[PDB]
């Protein structure tokens, strides 16, 4: 969920926008 | 005579046969116990088998080997349904007897072997229901809630009319009626279960395919006078491949590890595409080799790999022990092939991982430093190594972690004075040698 | 290419605050047939 990550939008960003947790942070 | 001798032993040998088999049935040795048990003469022996099936449930020792007990019941009614015909016939009696004798903790003995067979497709599911009639017709309901607990998940299948009947008068003692306290707390923690669904009354040793028990189920109702047949366990007197030479699969999987690894910008880029990829276990120590050859392709040590190999380890265990697998297997095995210019990028590289505690200190204990158990590429994997400690660590705090990692390769103290002058010359030949400060005391008393 | 790369996309409201680190992976370039295509970066040593 949108929790203050990723964009305002993907229209003008020409990405899709697409946001995935970092695996590698954890501790 | 000899035939009434000969017979006697027979019959004693079978005798002592089953009892032992008995006493050894459990879960992961039903199958040897039933081979064994196979070849004995189970036919002439039928009371006997039969005796020593229920006196080993009777004992109260046993209910918990009920459930191995009924599985055997069940490849005995696959194999002869006669053994199981007559067996369910004494544990019909037995609680008929114990019901009247009003032996509590007998009567419940029976009813979880009866329960289970029924589990296992032994008997009808109208002999149940009639117990379950006779011990609601007076209260008895410690007995009928341990019955209904393991065989009500498989009756409402099969006869949930009736059963359904069973719960609406077990709910008319609840509500409209008074219990005594200790017993109606049981009872409702049945209806508890109900809607729980019965998941904690259905698991055991359902061996035999429902196509591989003959379907034997005996369908004898516990208002039949049974025939109490006592007499056969009597002594008696018979008058009667492509070799896969080729690692293909391994190569598309070294590419796609590869691809991974350079298509990234950052560290914790190809980390979280590496985690992503959810790599088996088998795999996460080849998986290391590969990202430690990618960076020696690179010609120079780089961070990126670094950031990397620091993710991995803390992501989980196995990875954990994967580089310690690994550091392991390039410093026993793999010096020997590197080049000069690829073990500066190494010992930087372990060195970077030793000096953050990624890697323990007690890894360093492996590597030995004396003339015979020592490589020329070796010698130069560790100048290479302790560099990269001296430079992130410092000179005093490297001296901490080495007083405390209590080594005996670089570290020799007990003796030996030809490897404390080895490797005295050696420390000092990096630039370090404020470390050997411990090793000059000791070697001049040897003197 | 170059950015055929997951840019880090970390809370922008508290990024500007701390250094957060990288929390999040936004998508770069989007393909039907997922190709992961290699970026310099990789090919050309830094600095230091």
């Amino acid at each position: 969920s949108y929790n203050g990550i990723g964009l305002k939008s993907a229209k003008g960003s020409s990405t899709s926008g697409h946001v995935q947790r970092s695996l590698a942070s954890n501790n | 005579d000899e035939d009434i001798k000969f017979q006697r032993e027979n019959w004693e040998m079978i005798r002592s046969h089953v009892s032992p088999i008995i006493s050894n049935l459990t879960m992961d040795n039903l199958q040897e116990s039933h081979r064994d048990l196979f070849q004995v003469n189970i036919l002439i022996g039928r009371n006997i088998i039969c005796k020593n099936v229920v006196d080993f449930t009777l004992n109260k020792q046993n209910g918990r080997l009920i459930p191995a007990l009924s599985a055997l019941i069940a490849l005995l009614n696959s194999d002869i349904p006669d053994i199981g015909e007559t067996l369910a016939k004494e544990l019909m009696l037995m609680f008929v007897q114990q019901f009247n004798r009003k032996d509590y903790v007998s009567c419940g003995n029976i009813l979880q072997c009866l329960s289970i067979l029924f589990l296992y497709d032994v008997i009808h599911e109208i002999v149940i229901l009639q117990i379950l009639l006779l011990l609601l017709e007076k209260n008895s309901l410690r007995l009928v809630i341990a019955v209904m607990k393991i065989c009500g998940w498989k009756l409402a299948l099969v006869s949930k009319k009736t059963h359904d009947m069973i719960w609406e008068k077990l709910r008319y003692i609840l509500q409209t009626q008074e219990l005594s306290s200790t017993l109606r707390e049981s009872l409702e923690t049945l209806f508890e279960i109900r809607q729980k669904d019965y998941k904690s009354g259905s698991q055991g040793l359902f061996i035999l395919d429902p196509t591989s028990y003959t379907v034997h189920t005996h369908s004898y109702i516990v208002s039949d006078e049974d025939e109490a047949n006592k007499e056969l366990g009597n002594f008696e007197k018979c008058e009667n491949q492509i070799y896969d030479m080729t690692s293909t699969n391994d190569v598309e999987f070294k590419k796609k590890i590869y691809l991974v690894l350079k298509s990234s910008l950052s560290g914790d880029e190809a980390a979280h595409k590496l985690l992503k990829l959810k790599i088996a276990n088998n795999l996460k120590k080849s998986v290391v080799d590969i990202i430690i050859k990618s960076s020696l392709q690179e010609s120079t040590f780089s961070k990126f790999y670094s950031i990397l190999s620091e993710r991995m380890i803390t992501f989980h265990r196995s990875w954990q022990t994967a580089y310690n697998e690994t550091f392991e297997q390039n410093y026993t095995q793999d010096i020997e092939d590197y080049e000069t210019d690829q073990l500066r990028i190494l010992g930087k590289f372990w060195g970077h991982l030793i000096s953050y505690e990624f890697l323990p200190m007690d890894c360093l204990k492996i590597i030995k430093l004396t003339e015979e158990e020592s490589c020329p590429q070796g010698r130069i994997f560790i100048k290479f190594l302790f560099q990269e400690l001296v430079n992130e660590l410092g000179l005093d705090e490297l001296q901490l972690r080495l007083n405390s990692s209590k080594l005996d390769g670089m570290f020799p103290l007990e003796g030996d004075a030809e490897h404390i002058r080895y490797s005295i010359n050696f420390f000092t030949a990096i630039g370090l040698g404020l470390l050997t400060e411990d090793m000059r005391s000791r070697l001049t008393i040897i003197q | 290419s170059a950015s055929h790369i997951l840019i880090p996309a970390s809370d922008l409201s508290w990024s500007k605050q701390t250094d957060t680190g990288i929390t999040h992976f936004r998508a770069g370039m989007t393909h039907e047939d997922e190709k992961l295509i290699p970026t310099i970066f990789r090919y050309i040593t830094t600095w230091e």
